[PDB]
């Protein structure tokens, strides 16, 4: 499984597929995802 | 509680409970 980011503190969740969505040192629940690696290429105009 | 607008996405309803005293007798 993969890494998740919260909403307002950012902290890594790294939390398990099929649970429960929310954090661990905090509260609230919701979570983004880390932007990919990734190199993209990207015109300048 | 709910915190607007971080909630909205939740596709979440944004409404409170209502609480009327009602009368049936035991004072309270
Ligand atoms: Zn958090």
């Amino acid at each position: 499984t993969m890494i998740y980011l919260c909403a307002d503190c950012g902290a890594r969740n790294t939390i398990q597929a099929k649970e429960v969505i929310r954090c661990r040192e905090c509260g609230h629940r919701v979570m983004y995802k880390m932007r990919t690696k990734r190199m993209v290429q990207f015109e300048a105009r | 509680t709910m915190f607007p607008q971080e909630a909205r996405l939740r596709n979440l309803t944004y409404s409170s409970p209502l609480y009327v005293d009602m009368r049936k007798e035991d004072e309270e």
